[PDB]
């Protein structure tokens, strides 16, 4: 949030 | 400020991955290499066709939005 920041998040088909 | 990662692996795994364009790629590699229970070696990952820098980031790569990244697993001769 402050330094570094990723978010992951996938959805099946 | 957030672009769209596609991570596709060699096995029809695929994972979407959200990464800001100040933050470095190497925390990106970290991320998929947690969420899918392999080395940070074992694997690796390519853009335009050639290989991807530890220390790269869109800021040098100018990846757009819905860029792509392939993983290949990594071997060696014999």
């Amino acid at each position: 949030d402050n330094e570094i920041e990723v978010i992951i998040v996938w959805e099946k088909k | 400020e957030y672009i769209k990662l596609k991570v596709i692996g060699q096995d029809s795994s695929e994972i979407h991955f959200k990464v800001k364009m100040t933050t470095h790629l190497k925390k990106l590699k970290e991320s998929y290499c947690q969420r899918q229970g392999v080395p940070m070696n074992s694997l690796r990952f390519l853009f335009e066709g050639q290989r991807i820098a530890d220390n790269h980031t869109p800021k040098e790569l100018g990846m757009e939005e819905e860029d792509v990244i392939e993983v290949y697993q990594e071997q060696t001769g014999g």
